[PDB]
RNA sequence: GUUUCUCUUCAGAUCGCAUAAAUCUUUCGCCUUUUACUAAAGAUUUCCGUGGAGAGGAACACCAAUUUUUUGAGCCUUGCCUUGGCAAGGCU
């Protein structure tokens, strides 16, 4: 019936990099910022679109002063899909997008010859260096602690 | 190790305030500050009750372990998840 | 003078003599026992003498 | 989460999604973003027990 | 560990009762696994209240049943 | 501190009672937000930011009224201060004439302003300690440094009463009779400020005479109270006056090469960078940046979408600081529609708050002043 | 016990990390007319597939050295208690 599958990962890491022309090597989700599904949506319930994004028919079909108005900078349309409660009016149907994500900060080794970890040059180095040398609470040398006889590094084999 | 059940719940009896006798006949009633796997309590604030009758007020008093013959734990202690 | 630190709707609260007034563009509201009469000017100065 | 996790047997993650457990407003967790000072009060065991 | 947690109690002045209805009276400064003493300025309390000084002492661990402080830790 | 302004009105004015319904519910989730009505009967809402605002109006739209509510554009909250010493010693007399208060305005010697509001001196302490303090630190003369009567608008407000009036010209008893009714009406005019209803900064008041009525019923009240307000005011306009806009502290990751990305943006923004520092063991960079706040709308939106996403910005308050222009330069014609010049900013902004306030275009200057001071100024 | 095939029942679920068509009610548009349409909303069904559970078939198959357990034991004298014993105290 083949249903379901179970490889192991060399077999696994051999189909990623035949496929490897189809994909793309967006490590994280951080791109597609107002350029998601949830985006388009406030663009399609709102009558205003993002600049690249698709275009609809319509869902549809003093205060006002412009002297009161200090017109500082454009209202730019993307602002509007980001805060859609803020600088718009009558949000129905507007969904909230999803605000961020933390930044995966992945390093592609480029060739297997070197150590898996490494100081992989493109990771800026650590300056640090205690120059002001702190005497936290080290205990004195040879102060009566001794391990017994078969205690070691719990995986050192 | 196979520390048991009981002492647990001495452990847990701490900071509440627990009576103990001791082989001679003297009654102490204090409140629990640490107690070691060997049942060595330190207990402090105590009034004490003598052999012949005497009340006394303490400051702080260590109490070894071997030399107890009984804890009055605190009730609600029963509930623990222990038990 | 201002009630410092004190406001009513988020208008600034003002004592004038002995009364507590607010002013909405104009109307001159006196606090009374449980709410706030709009008050004539007049009416203002000869309950605050 | 992990200490509810630790403490209330029968919750558990989804292996594809984070458990959220104090972001009770469907607000906060649609934009992802903690808005609510959220307090949760349990008992959890030191390494004496 | 073994050891009893009796670290805070030094140097403070400390009075025991010792096995048999003995009482001596001490500023402190040992302790071992065993939590065998070791006290200074030891007072002897006898039976009558006529009282002795006595110098430097060690005690057994087995014949202690309380140990309190006469001023605190 | 909750600095940015927006401001609502409901769609139907039927409806505006179940508004205020709302609003009072808001009030109560979030703390630091604060709800004002002015004297033009706009409703106001402040908060610390865009995000944060955003949550405020999603709530009070579908959880709490379930009306539709016009939003005006956000803005930002001024302050007003002086740049120079006055040109005139102003004096006013009280109406009944027989009361006549002098003061004169000057700055807080770039540092003292911060100082107060991290409490670091108080004025419940000793006039011994006080003195102590001010002349040690900032080296006032000792008898200004005892001279000194009250922080405003509030106790732990940026402004200061000195008094510096000898005894043997003012009757010192007669003075302190009349002393609590000038620091009523001295954090008054703090509160308000003549410009355009904003609070007044940095400024140190003297007083350099004072002439009271030996009769209790002309003095210490109702004709000084409002006299100290209107000297006040004359000090500060003779004194350079100028707005202060707020600046957010703005910290920046990213990969090194969108760095020159986010300068680009921030120039646009009359952003100024002052440090951009690799972070060890790590390829992003860090960027610290000052923006203004009124032009910081946006600017999240702005730097993510240019830097294909890479870059992330948090914003948080920071120091006030000056305006260029003048507030006050009748010659500068501002054009509705248009991103006016920097020169302009100033003018700009105190007549358009001003509208929004419902005041008058231009502050007659007549109003506050005596005619004899007006006879000083037409000499 | 693993696979298979068939049947019954429940589906809350990205029943599907994929994505079709039809009917009706309205707003539209080219439009003689009508299908065939357009493109948005809503109520609806049809179709390609799916999961859970159950039934049945078929095919291959260890320490006595103070901190507890290898013992400071045991013996007397006073008071009370009707007696019995209790409160102790003193010994080796």
């Amino acid at each position: 019936t083949y249903q379901r599958w179970q490889f192991t990962l060399p077999m696994m890491s051999t189909l990623y990099r035949l496929a490897n022309q189809l994909l793309t090597d967006l490590v994280d989700d951080n791109y597609f910022y107002l350029f998601d599904l949830k985006a388009f949506f406030t663009s399609k319930a709102l009558n205003m679109a993002i600049p690249g994004g698709p275009k609809f028919e319509p869902l549809v079909r003093e205060f006002n002063d412009i002297n009161k108005i200090i017109i500082r900078q454009p209202i730019r349309t993307e602002y509007k899909i980001a805060f859609p409660y803020l600088y718009n009016n009558l949000p129905h149907h507007v969904h909230l997008t999803w605000y961020h994500t933390p930044n995966v900060v992945f390093i592609k080794t480029e060739d297997p010859d070197l150590p898996a970890f490494y100081f992989d040059p493109l990771i800026n180095p650590i300056s640090h260096r205690h120059s002001v040398k702190s005497q936290e609470p080290l205990p004195d040398d040879d102060e009566e602690f001794e391990l017994p006889e078969f205690v070691e590094p719990f995986l050192k084999d | 190790m196979s520390i048991g059940v009981p002492i647990k719940v001495l452990h847990e009896a701490e900071g509440h305030i627990v009576t103990c006798e001791t082989n001679t006949g003297e009654v102490y009633r204090g409140k629990l500050i640490e107690a070691e796997d060997n049942m060595n309590c330190q207990m402090s604030n105590i009034t004490v009750t003598y052999r012949d009758g005497r009340v006394a007020q303490l400051e702080q008093v260590y109490i070894r372990g071997s030399k107890i013959r009984f804890l009055i734990l605190p009730d609600m202690l029963k509930n623990a998840p222990m038990l | 003078m201002p009630v410092i630190g004190k406001r009513h709707e988020g208008k600034q609260l003002y004592t004038f003599g002995r009364i507590v007034i607010y002013i909405d563009r104009g109307v001159v509201f006196v606090q009374g026992e449980k709410t706030w009469v709009p008050t004539s000017l007049q009416s203002l100065i000869d309950m605050a003498k | 989460d992990c200490l509810i996790e630790q403490t209330h047997p029968e919750i558990r993650k989804r292996y594809d999604q984070d458990l959220c457990y104090t972001d009770i407003l469907f607000t906060e967790q649609e934009r992802g973003v903690g808005i609510k000072s959220t307090p949760v009060t349990v008992v959890l065991p030191d390494t004496k027990g | 560990a073994h050891p009893p947690e009796l670290k805070k109690f030094m140097d403070k002045k400390l009075s025991l009762k010792l096995n048999g209805g003995r009482h001596v009276q001490g500023i402190l400064r040992g302790f071992d696994p065993f939590m065998n003493l070791v006290i200074d300025e030891c007072v002897e309390m006898a039976t009558s209240g006529q009282q002795n000084n006595i110098g430097m002492v060690v005690i057994r661990g087995n014949s202690i049943i309380m140990l309190e402080a006469l001023e605190r830790v | 501190t909750s600095v940015i302004k927006i401001a609502v009105e409901p769609v139907n004015p039927s409806e505006l009672p179940k508004m205020l319904d709302g609003l009072r519910k808001v009030n109560k989730s979030y703390p630091s937000l604060t709800t004002k009505v002015e004297e033009s009967g706009e409703h106001v809402i402040l908060g610390t930011g865009e995000l944060y605002l955003d949550c405020v109006m999603h709530d009070l739209r579908k959880m709490y009224s379930e009306i539709d509510i016009k939003v005006a554009d956000p803005v930002v909250t001024f302050c007003e201060t002086v740049v120079e010493t006055s040109s005139l010693k102003c004096f006013a007399e009280t109406p009944n004439k027989k009361n006549k208060i002098t003061m004169i305005a000057e700055p807080l010697e770039k540092g003292l302003a911060e100082d107060i509001e991290n409490e670091v001196v108080q004025i419940t302490w000793n006039r011994k300690k006080l003195g102590e303090f001010f002349q040690t630190k900032y080296d006032w003369d000792l008898l200004a440094a005892r001279s000194i009567w009250a922080f405003g608008p509030d106790a732990t407000g940026p402004n200061i009463l000195v008094d510096d009036t000898l005894p043997s010209e003012v009757d010192k008893a007669l003075l302190g009779s009349v002393k609590d009714s000038i620091v009523q009406g001295f954090q008054w005019g703090t509160r308000e400020g003549p410009l355009c209803d904003e609070l007044i900064r940095n400024v140190k008041f003297k007083i350099l005479d004072a002439v009271v009525a030996q009769e209790p019923l002309h003095r210490g009240g109702g004709q000084i109270i409002p006299t100290a307000r209107r000297v006040v005011y004359s000090a500060f306009l003779m004194a350079t006056p100028r707005l202060m806009e707020p600046y957010y502290f703005v910290e920046v990751q990213a990969p090194a090469d969108c760095v020159s990305a986010v300068y680009t943006v921030l120039a646009r923004r009359r952003g100024h960078v002052t440090q951009d520092a690799p972070i060890p063991g790590s390829p992003l960079y860090t960027i610290k940046a000052f923006i203004p706040a009124i032009d910081s709308f946006g600017f999240e939106t702005d730097l993510r979408t240019h830097t294909q996403g890479q870059a992330f910005s948090l914003s948080v308050f920071h120091h006030w600081q000056i305006v260029p222009g003048d507030p006050l330069d009748k010659s500068i014609v501002i054009r509705p529609l248009e991103p006016q010049p920097a020169p302009h900013l100033a003018r700009e902004f105190m007549i358009k708050t001003r509208r929004r306030k419902g005041l008058s275009e231009d502050v007659s200057i007549s109003k506050f002043f005596d005619d004899p001071m007006l006879l000083e100024l037409a000499k």
